[PDB]
RNA sequence: GGCCCCAUGGUGUAAUGGUUAGCACUCUGGACUUUGAAUCCAGCGAUCCGAGUUCAAAUCUCGGUGGGACC
């Protein structure tokens, strides 16, 4: 659990020391860890939160990580029903805002 | 084939339960069992053994808490392993062809394979038969079978069956003991001492052995011999408190020799468990009551371990013909129930009962009671009489929780002392009195003026035994809630040391220990000397 | 042990019981503790180097049921453990770190062996085939692949070690006890393996054996509570072929009855009689006009026909007469004689005071010698079921040997008997020779079935210290003794001869040696 | 295509307009510091679904579900 928390702490070196005793094969996580390291900072944040289920932080990061990923965010907040959360992330006069509003009113209100 | 169909149901159950675990969902095993059985056209429930038989290790790590079977096998706190010796002859037969008037078939008593005081139909008996009495094979098989039920084997102990052990050729018993120790160590050896040194550093962490015997082999020579084996407790077989009965039973010794054996063994520092034999020939019911009361009223005996075995007339013995001649009669079952109920009201708190009734197969005894269960009947009767018992086994946390689900709330200390065989015994415990539930205990005394081990000469007090009940906790693990690693033993050690320093007025503390357990005392600054752990008191 | 790469500098890795590895470098002519590996947590059950090119990989068959592989080389990434070593005023830096963690066994891992290198016609390849062994009857030959960061297992066909061939085609291992398994790969399929014949033995110690009258198979019994039969195999090499019975108690007596019938003695007060089942007889006659390891114990059982009682204690000796009419047996203080067909008592003798040691039917079926443990012997004379009135005997004084007798034997024409005892005394019998002392305790003695026209009687004597000397004594002498190579390391038990040169050597070293001598010599 | 018939524990089954569906196989637990399996004891399993009626419904009705033979 502390290893996972270290992943959450947003520092690789801490993850390195803790995982030294994790008994897992470096052949497994080390390529994965490097892959995570290479990819984008805010996108790192979103991916680590979604890997750690911290969906609120994942959406918060991905909102500023680029508008192009916004529909994908929608899927997550339509799969995890996080419409209300994203209501604060976006602002009025946004097409994203109106789209997410109608998504909230439709998708969750099934039946 | 149905078999693959049940296999598919098993896999379905597995995936469902692991999925529940991933999100921490809680599910009834029986509910999913029923649903899967119905949806796959099964006519019968699936066995839990096969359920355990397919979990992958990365899930067996954490699924056992919801998967162990028959938890009472560890409800005491220590795993138990039983082993069988090679069949042989008892020594007394040197006089005449008499084993014992009530003893069952021996080496040559109309049985293909058997043992003295053993028919040969016990599960342990069949295990030995398949093993050809080999120690290593049977112990490996048994420990594997036990581990099949998902039970930790961090701490283990050995009990040896067999008619007589002291009366066997020495080389054979040395071979036997070294084989036992190599079973856990995994290291092939050449003598006893090599196996001892190697098992010292093993990880199975053996904590002792107990053996049966008879008072003839109780001189200090045999005690010193057993000191070399790490044995802790002993079995004698008392059968009475009246000397005449012994010659009546053709026992072939005196109760006196039993008494000095008790005194000497207690002086040395072993533990002892006695055998009591109700409903004997020429014995009235009042005789039984009086002798059982005497068994604790007399400071002569005041034993530690107790075992009871009601009379059972069996074909082959002289008693078989005596009853057959219509001259030896038993009691009605109600009489036995009342006898047991009265007896249980008399046990002193420190004494612990281990077993009731024999395990002989039913269709062989000419007077065997119908009930395989008797402790329950006695419990019902003593509820009827509204009088309670105070046995150790019936007030430990494990049994009390598993049978009544009662949580300790306020645990405190308790001290008591008495006199036995000239010793100044002393008993310490932590327990919760309001529910009368007990957690930890300790037995410590002053050594007698007369001793056999010179290492105890002067200013020496011996701590016979220490133990906290519960369930097995691996030596690395710290807290699965529960009560086995909260530092409880430390307080008992320091307080016992303080008492010995002041009240005993001794100068050096010695203690017996299991082969592995020595390392434990190393953490407290105890050093070895002979087979005894010891600490200077100044 | 190991050498530093590209040099002769020696380096050692040792695995103690403290769940970690230690390393030592012989710099400054002295091995210096350089580093430790705090890997798994159990006893170390083996270490293995492997020089792959410039680097050196390491294998660790751990007791922790895991396998961990590091590698030494020369000087986001983890923290590797490195150091510098002195070498002719040069501080050469070497770095080591974990390479892989392999885990495919359940019980403890016992042995690992790298594939040994060899020549492809002078081409020294460096394969990476690896072998593993564990308690739970499991063979796993691990191997990597072109991208397999975690090595890929292979055929798990299948006890503390499994040895590997040079090329790798062969492979062998020992069972937990006794026999062993031998597998060979087959060219047709890379995943193909076939078991192969291997020799075996009683592996604890043998106490008795026999020569069949026909001369093509011998039966032996040992303390392993087994019985084995050996016969030559064609294609000549002798091989064990059958294990007629397995017994709960130990077996220490044996006697022959008929073409397929025999009697054995055990730690009970019972006598058992076995005869060969038909299937075995036909399978044997087919071979004489190659049983495997596991098929044997499944289909080499025999039936029991009799069950005899009477001795107050466990049997200690057994023998049968040449004419196959009566047998002698004795427990640890009476003599019981049994008819063959009746299987009932014929006459009972209670004469000695101590335990019986050995019997001897007279070859001409005219007497019956008895040597016991009370330093005395007895002779009984059949009359015209004739009784066996004592023809002659000895008291505590008339007996020649000063200590316990052990062996006795007759003459080919029953003229004289000969006794050996622990007091290293040899006598000829009334007595008609001097003490033929050899200075070594006598354990067994036997005579030639036939005598030279020179009448020079020859005798084989098995001593107590594995030495086997032979002598010769014609009526009025050393001839040849065993070599250092041809000598046991324990006391002899029985020396029987071929009958219609050759004989039998049943030692206590659980070895069955057969020795031939010149027919003319 | 309708007529009929059926739907009770995981399975095999009794029972029926009213305070509780009873057995049977099966499974689980204690006796047991000799036993998963034995001996006894103890315990956990349920009327296909929706509409009706009836004070009250598993038993009376209809509908649905699925299954079983008819030309
Ligand atoms: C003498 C033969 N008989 C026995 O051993 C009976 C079985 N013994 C036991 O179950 C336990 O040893 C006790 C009865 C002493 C209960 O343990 P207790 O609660 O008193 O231990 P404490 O809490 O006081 O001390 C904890 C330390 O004991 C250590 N320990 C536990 N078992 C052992 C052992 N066999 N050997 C050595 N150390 C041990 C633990 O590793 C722990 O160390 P930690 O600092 O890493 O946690
Ligand atoms: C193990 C304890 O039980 C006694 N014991 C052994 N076999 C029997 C039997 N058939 N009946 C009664 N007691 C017996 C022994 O004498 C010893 O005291
Ligand atoms: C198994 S009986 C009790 C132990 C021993 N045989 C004795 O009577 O002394
Ligand atoms: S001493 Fe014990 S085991 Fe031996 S015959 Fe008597 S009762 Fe049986």
């Amino acid at each position: 659990e502390l290893y996972d928390h270290s992943l959450g702490t947003y520092d690789f070196d801490l993850v390195l020391m803790v995982a030294e005793k994790s008994q897992k094969d470096p052949k497994e996580y080390l390529p994965f860890l490097n892959t995570l390291k290479k990819m984008e900072t805010n996108y790192q944040r979103f991916t680590i939160d979604k890997y750690l289920k911290r969906y609120e932080k994942a959406i918060g990061h991905l909102s500023k990580c680029g508008p192009e990923y916004f529909p994908e965010c929608l899927n997550l907040i339509k799969d995890k029903n996080l419409y209300n959360e994203a209501l604060k992330l976006y602002s009025p006069s946004s097409q994203q805002y109106q789209d997410i509003s109608i998504a909230y009113g439709e998708h969750l209100m099934q039946e | 084939s149905p078999a693959e169909l049940m296999m598919l149901t098993i896999g379905d159950v597995i995936k469902q339960l692991i999925e529940a675990h991933e999100q921490g969902k809680d599910i009834d095993l029986n509910k999913v069992k029923t649903k899967t059985a119905a949806k796959y056209g099964l006519s019968a429930q699936p066995r839990l053994v096969d359920i355990i038989a397919a979990v992958p290790p990365q899930y067996r790590k954490v699924l056992m808490p919801k998967l162990k079977a028959k938890p009472i096998r560890t409800a005491s706190g220590i795993a138990v392993v039983a082993v069988m010796c090679k069949p042989h002859r008892c020594p007394h037969i040197s006089f005449t062809g008499n084993i014992c008037v009530y003893c069952p078939g021996g080496p040559d008593s109309d049985f293909e394979y058997s043992t003295q005081s053993y028919t040969g139909y016990e599960p342990t008996s069949m295990r030995a038969i398949r093993a050809r009495y080999d120690p290593f094979l049977q112990t490996r098989h048994r420990i594997e079978q036990l581990k099949q039920l998902g039970h930790s084997v961090d701490k283990v102990e050995f009990i040896v069956m067999g008619g007589t052990f002291m009366a066997l050729p020495e080389e054979y018993r040395d071979y036997f003991i070294r084989n036992l120790h190599d079973a856990l160590s995994g290291h092939t050896s050449n003598n006893i001492y090599e196996a001892v040194k190697y098992s010292e550093r093993s990880l199975t962490k053996c904590i002792g052995i107990t053996i049966e015997t008879r008072p003839d082999y109780c001189m200090k020579r045999h005690l010193s011999d057993m000191l070399t084996y790490g044995c802790t407790r002993l079995e004698i077989g008392v059968q009475s408190v009246y000397e005449d009965v012994a010659r009546d039973t053709n026992r072939g010794h005196t109760v006196k020799a039993v008494c000095e054996s008790f005194h000497l063994a207690k002086d040395s520092g072993f533990k002892v468990v006695a055998h009591m034999m109700p409903d004997l020939p020429n014995v009235g019911l009042e005789r039984d009551i009086e002798q059982f009361t005497e068994f604790f009223e007399n400071p002569a005996f005041r034993p530690d371990g107790l075992k009871l075995y009601p009379t059972l007339v069996i074909r082959g013995t002289g008693l078989y013909e005596l009853w057959k001649s219509g001259r030896y009669k038993s009691y009605s079952p109600s009489d036995l129930v009342e006898l047991v109920a009265r007896i249980l009201a008399l046990v002193p708190p420190w004494t612990r009962v281990y077993r009731v009734q024999r395990d002989i197969p039913m269709p062989l005894v000419s007077s065997g009671v119908e009930h395989g269960n008797l402790r329950e009947l006695a419990l019902a009767r003593m509820k009827d009489l509204g009088i309670q018992c105070r046995d150790v086994r019936t007030r430990e946390v494990g049994i009390q929780e598993i049978h009544h689900k009662v949580r300790p709330y306020q645990v405190e200390l308790v001290r008591r002392d008495y006199v036995a065989n000239g010793g100044w015994e002393t008993f310490l415990s932590y327990e919760d009195p309001d529910q009368d539930i007990l957690i930890g205990l300790l037995r410590l005394r002053k050594c007698s003026e007369e001793t056999f081990r010179f290492e105890l000469g002067g200013g020496v007090s011996i701590v016979r035994e220490l133990h906290v009940y519960g369930s097995v906790v691996p030596v690395s693990s710290r807290d699965p809630t529960k009560f086995q690693h909260q530092g409880f033993g430390m307080l008992l050690m320091e307080e016992a040391e303080r008492i010995a320093r002041e009240e005993h007025g001794s100068g050096k503390i010695a203690v017996i220990s299991g082969v592995g357990t020595r390392n434990y005392y190393r953490k407290i600054g105890y050093r070895l000397q002979g087979p005894y752990m010891v600490k200077m008191l100044k | 042990l190991s050498f530093l790469p590209n040099t002769d500098v020696p380096i050692l890795a040792c695995g103690n019981d403290d769940c970690r590895i230690h390393i030592f470098a012989q710099q400054n002519d002295q091995f210096q503790k350089v580093l430790s590996l705090c890997g798994h947590e159990d006893w170390i059950r083996g270490v293995e180097w492997a020089a792959f090119g410039r680097d050196l990989f390491l294998a660790s068959c751990s007791q922790d049921c895991l396998i961990r592989i590091w590698k030494l080389y020369i000087k986001i990434r983890l923290k590797e453990n490195t150091f510098t070593i002195e070498n002719e005023s040069v501080k050469i830096a070497f770095a080591v770190t974990l390479e892989t963690v392999l885990a495919g066994h359940e019980n403890w891992v016992n042995a690992v062996h790298w594939q040994p290198v060899f020549y492809k016609d002078g081409v020294l390849q460096q394969p990476v085939r690896l072998l593993s062994a564990s308690m739970d009857k499991t063979m796993i030959l691990w191997a990597p692949d072109e991208e397999s960061g975690v090595w890929l297992e292979q055929v798990r066909v299948g006890f503390y070690d499994c040895q590997f061939n040079e090329d790798g085609s062969m492979i062998i291992a020992h069972a937990f006890h006794g026999a062993l398994h031998l597998w060979k790969q087959n060219t047709v399929n890379p995943r193909e393996w076939t078991p192969e014949i291997v020799i075996s033995g009683h592996f604890d110690g043998v106490q008795d054996l026999v020569w069949d009258p026909e001369g093509e198979f011998i039966i032996t019994v040992g303390t392993d509570q087994t019985t084995r039969l050996f016969a030559p195999w064609k294609r000549v090499t002798w091989h064990e072929i059958a294990r007629p019975q397995i017994h709960g108690y130990d077996l220490k007596c044996l006697a022959m009855i008929n073409r397929f019938q025999f009697v054995s003695g055990a730690d009970e007060k019972v006598l058992r009689v076995f005869s060969a089942p038909r299937n075995f007889v036909e399978n044997f006659c087919a071979i004489t006009g190659p049983p495997t390891e596991d098929h044997l114990l499944q289909n080499t059982l025999w039936p029991e026909v009799q069950k005899l009682y009477g001795h107050g204690y466990e049997i200690f000796c057994v023998t049968c007469n040449s004419s196959k009419t009566l047998l002698a047996s004795a427990c640890k203080a009476a003599i019981i004689l049994w008819n063959t067909t009746s299987w009932k008592q014929v006459q009972n003798l209670v004469f000695h005071s101590l335990t019986v040691t050995q019997m001897a039917f007279s070859p001409n079926e005219k007497f019956l010698l008895a040597v016991s443990r009370d330093r005395t012997w007895s002779l009984w004379k059949k009359q015209d079921e004739p009784v066996f009135s004592l023809f002659a005997f000895t008291n505590k004084i008339t007996s020649v040997h000063s200590r316990i007798i052990w062996s006795c034997d007759w003459s080919p024409d029953s003229k004289y008997f000969f006794t050996g005892s622990r007091d290293k005394k040899v006598v000829v019998w009334g007595p008609c020779s001097s003490v033929l002392d050899v200075g070594g305790a006598v354990t067994a003695v036997s005579v030639c079935p036939v005598l030279h026209p020179s009448q020079r009687y020859v005798v084989a004597v098995g001593l107590e210290c594995g030495k086997i000397c032979l002598y010769t004594w014609k009526k009025t002498t050393h001839c040849v003794e065993t070599s250092q190579s041809q000598s046991h390391t324990l006391a002899i038990r029985k020396l029987c001869w071929k009958n219609c040169l050759h004989f039998a050597s049943c030692g206590e070293d659980h070895t069955v040696k057969i020795h031939r001598v010149n027919k003319c010599a």
